[PDB]
RNA sequence: CGUAGACGGUGAGAGCCCGGUACGUGAAAACCCGACGUCUGUCUUGAUGGUGUUCCCGAGUAGCAGCGGGCCCGUGGAAUCUGCUGUGAAUCUGCCGGGACCACCCGGUAAGCCUGAAUACUUCCCAGUGACCGAUAGCGGAUUAGUACCGUGAGGGAAUGGUGAAAAGUACCCCGGGAGGGGAGUGAAAGAGUACCUGAAACCGUGCGCUUACAAUCCGUCAGAGCCCUCGACGUGUCGUGGGGUGAUGGCGUGCCUUUUGAAGAAUGAGCCUGCGAGUCAGGGACAUGUCGCGAGGUUAACCCGGGUGGGGUAGCCGCAGCGAAAGCGAGUCUGAAUAGGGCGUAUCCACACAAGAGUGUGUGGUGUAGUGGUGUGUUCUGGACCCGAAGCGGAGUGA
RNA sequence: AAGUCCAAGAGUGCGGCAGUGAGACGGCGGGGGAUAAGCUCCGUGCGUCGAGAGGGAAACAGCCCAGAUCGCCGGCUAAG
RNA sequence: GGCAGCCAACGUGUUGGCUGGGUAGGGGAGCGUCCUGCAUCCGGUGAAGCCGCCGAGUGAUCGAGUGGUGGAGGGUGUGG
């Protein structure tokens, strides 16, 4: 039987903490910090660059705005529609979420990246031109709702 | 305490699909008269941040 | 199919229970079980261990003496760490050692421990612990002796069997747990696991569901 | 988990003081001052283990040369002659013969003189 | 024996000797929490539902400015909320709020109120807990403790535990004035004597062995006579695969740490010993790696139920499709009147072709892309952030 | 094109972690100085010290020989 | 003659070739402390501690080898 005295960690799972500042044999004295300086007693911040204009100030701010109202779609490709539904059939947002192709509460859009070979009655907030075309070509229907 | 993101870096750098950090070039805001359009185009758009600054830019963007 | 015979206190097998392979036939993962039990014991550990830093120890607000001229080391407080009676630099502070181990990891560790026991034939089932009504440690000890000669025994008993709980409670190496609280550390610590039929059925139902 | 630095601390102290048993003054009594002398003690031990070979070879050479002069031959011509004769007796055992068995050393001196070139100073 | 194997005590590890424990029982009184009646109010002095037309629907108010405060919002295009100053409206075709204004449209009827629960804390009391401290620790305080002591004052602010199971703590001898001791006794032990468990080092003796008063010594190291002990042998006192002490003499030999180009350095620190004294911890933090779990999925936070780890918890988070500044489009997308090229993406890789040798492309066909939760470790973020150290700054007080 | 190639423990790229960013002297090429400085500032797939013990320069970081894994009371040599 | 790092060969870990000065620093593997899960073992027939003796390890260090004092808790394994 296995026991609490038989339980061990996995090989290489646990590593010995590095005891810095304990004798010269290990990381001793300066404790891996070297001799005098700022870094011998403090951590210099990430944004400081010696006093010259930092890279986060001498470079221009990226152009544009974020458009608070942007409507973004969780996308599923028709190749994934094929893989998830070899039998075809009705494929709504609920079906896609069940098969784990889109987030549960989101605006679903369908894109034609893979290839479609089965009759699918897909129903998503929007369809790319290629996705609609493939859905129709496979004998299915793409009801945008 | 959540690690706060550097606002300046967040506003001046971006990641692509693969994860490359991109930035716009300096020297395109003003004093554009004497700049030949070839220089202005060279400065136009985004380029990957140099490998040297990639580390600190990534640290500022993550936290 | 692991058919654990249900032995009554009287010494008569009353049916058998089938232990599902998914619950009592899992390949025991030692590293998983170790992480799970270590998380359990860390959760058990209350980090009620504190020390006063140099700002928490009493007094020491004033600079003990002049900065220069006294021929003595520069001290900024009689409560600095080097001072006898001063504050601890990096001493313990209260800590919450509990670890958020994933639910699947916890469940797999438990299923692995039960699987190990079932494989070794260390899982027994019973209709009752003593007889009912009045607890009897002598009767319960006699029955657990007739079942298993090992020392550590985990009695997974239902919440309603207060009789059996009390009867087996006072035996030295006999932990008592409920089927919903069945955990790695308990099963692994116990040499044998004795289920009341109701407890076994409840565990199997709750898990196969 | 407060650990006292006593069980562990005294082990190296007892070791260093036991090693320093025999030193003069503080170097045998105080762990800190014994440790300073123990560093030098083992530095010297290493240096002198490595220089003992050379200094014993020096002693052997001195004694072999003494016996060579007694036998009316120079030490370097003795070594040259022994090499020419193919006598692979090292200086340790040569000096042992010089001291214990001078007749054997005279025999080896005769061998080396015999194996020396007719003219040692000739270019050859 | 056990519905009691909790914990402690007892002359040393006690379920069974003791206090207790499981489990049972016990309030005269007082207090609290419940109900049960008097009692208190109200409704019944009534309930129903439909029509059309005047007054009412909180005023120094809302609103507007001038200056401010607050909000992510630092005055900004600055809404909403607010203080002080003025100016100051209408009552439903009213008025606000939708971050200024509308056929607008929605939210509805402010300028007067009271409102439990969910929530924060523990001076105090009770019962417990500790991979907390264990007398330089842990509270400053195991003892006298905020005491002694210091300061005029505010204020600062200590040190000091352990005989033994039981005091059995040396009735009466001796030396001494006493202290203290030697007897003798108690004690298992006095190698426990109220100076008391253990009794380290520093430090101070005494005894013994070697060695040193012709010698220039970082105090050692290597050779090493002599001397003094030990283990064997042979069984002569001398040799040994020996061991230990000392060290005549010879060789070599410039402390440790720090900080430096460089220190034995006549640069820093250290008189000595013992004890303590410095990369720690929190966070679904960030990055990277290890390792488990599950895997195109992975996890759940709060919270709920469990006298425990355990079970629930699908809100969210990260994956999952990119390009762009969005109408956005989407394995494409942005740029461009310009199918002109580039940017970034389409994991990766293999074969087929078409091409061009401008560094290789284009499609087509194959396998199908790997994250994400714990957790270890190293860095890191916010915190005191590895530890010590200023002069000084601020708030409130104390002092003529 | 070979060599080195059971290695230089090489070069390159991407990541984790750094330390360093006070150098010294010597040879050679130079600036400043007085073609002084143990001066100062450069270059040097130059060296050594730094961070390097050992031997030689008497002693003597930087000069010459030579790069200490340990033990031998073995041998041959380097500079000298 | 011993040890250690890389590499190869074949094996089921032996050999061989190279390589093992080192400060800042990086990586790897460990000794020791006490606190604990579990498992075992020692202890008033004398634990720890301390003082030695005789030794042991490539290091930190070790003696479930021993003697003196001692008087009650300790060791080992494996994890946290």
């Amino acid at each position: 039987v296995i026991k609490l005295h038989d339980l061990k960690p996995a090989p290489g799972e646990k590593k010995a903490k590095t005891r810095v500042g304990r004798g010269e044999g290990s990381k001793g004295k300066t404790a891996g910090r070297g001799t005098k300086g700022t870094k011998a007693r403090k951590n210099v911040p990430v944004m400081f660059e010696g006093g010259q204009m930092p890279i986060h100030m001498r470079l221009p701010k990226l152009k544009g705005f974020k458009n608070r109202f942007r409507t973004e779609y969780q996308v599923v490709n028709v190749g994934d529609i094929n893989k998830a539904f070899p039998q075809g059939g009705t494929v709504g947002v609920d079906e896609l979420v069940a098969k784990g192709l889109v987030r549960k509460n989101s605006l679903v859009k369908v894109l034609g990246d893979g290839k479609l070979t089965v009759k699918v009655d897909v129903t998503a907030n929007k369809f790319s031109g290629s996705a609609r075309e493939a859905i129709t070509a496979a004998g299915g229907s793409a009801t945008e709702l | 305490p959540k690690a706060k993101t550097h606002s300046g870096a967040s506003k001046r750098f971006r990641r692509t699909g693969t994860g490359k950090i991109v930035r716009q070039k300096a020297n395109r805001r003003h004093l554009l008269e004497h700049k030949p359009t070839k220089r202005t185009r060279r400065l136009d758009g985004r380029t990957t941040v140099s490998a040297a600054d990639n580390s600190r830019i990534n640290k500022l963007l993550n936290g | 199919t692991l058919k654990v015979d249900v032995k009554t206190p009287a010494g008569k097998t009353d049916g058998s229970v089938e232990l599902p392979a998914e619950l009592f036939d899992v390949e025991p993962n030692i590293a998983l079980m170790h992480q799970v039990v270590t998380a359990q014991l860390a959760a058990k550990r209350q980090g009620t261990h504190s020390t006063k830093t140099r700002g928490e120890v009493s007094g020491g607000g004033k600079k003990p003496y002049r900065q220069k001229g006294t021929g003595r080391a520069r001290q900024g407080s009689t409560r600095a760490p080097q001072f006898t009676g001063g504050g601890t630099v990096h001493g313990p502070k209260p800590r919450d050692y509990s670890q958020r181990t994933p639910k699947k990891m916890i469940a797999a560790a438990l299923r692995g421990a039960l699987s190990d026991r079932a494989r070794n034939d260390r899982i027994h089932a019973v209709t009752e612990l003593v007889e009912g009504q009045t607890p009897s440690t002598k009767s319960a000890k006699t029955f657990l002796g007739t079942l298993t000669e090992n020392k550590k025994v985990l009695v997974v008993i239902g919440r309603t069997d207060e009789v059996g709980a009390k009867s087996v409670r006072n035996l030295p190496g006999v932990h008592v747990i409920s089927p919903d609280q069945l955990n790695t550390y308990d099963v692994l610590n116990a040499d044998d696991v004795v289920f009341s039929v109701e407890a076994l059925n409840a565990y199997i139902s709750a898990n196969s569901k | 988990a407060r650990v006292k630095r006593a069980l562990n601390a005294q082990k190296k102290r007892r070791t260093v003081l036991k090693a320093s048993k025999g030193y003069r003054g503080q170097r045998s009594r105080l762990y800190r001052k014994a440790k300073e002398q123990q560093l030098h003690s083992l530095t010297y031990a290493y240096r002198d283990r490595r220089a003992r070979k050379g200094e014993f070879r020096k002693l052997w050479i001195s004694r072999i040369n003494a016996a060579a002069r007694a036998n009316d031959i120079t030490y370097n011509r003795l070594i040259q002659g022994l090499k020419a004769a193919g006598v692979e007796v090292d200086r340790k055992n040569l000096a042992e013969l010089a001291v214990s068995d001078p007749a054997a050393f005279t025999a080896l001196v005769d061998v080396a003189r015999a194996a020396l070139p007719e003219d040692v100073n000739a270019p050859s």
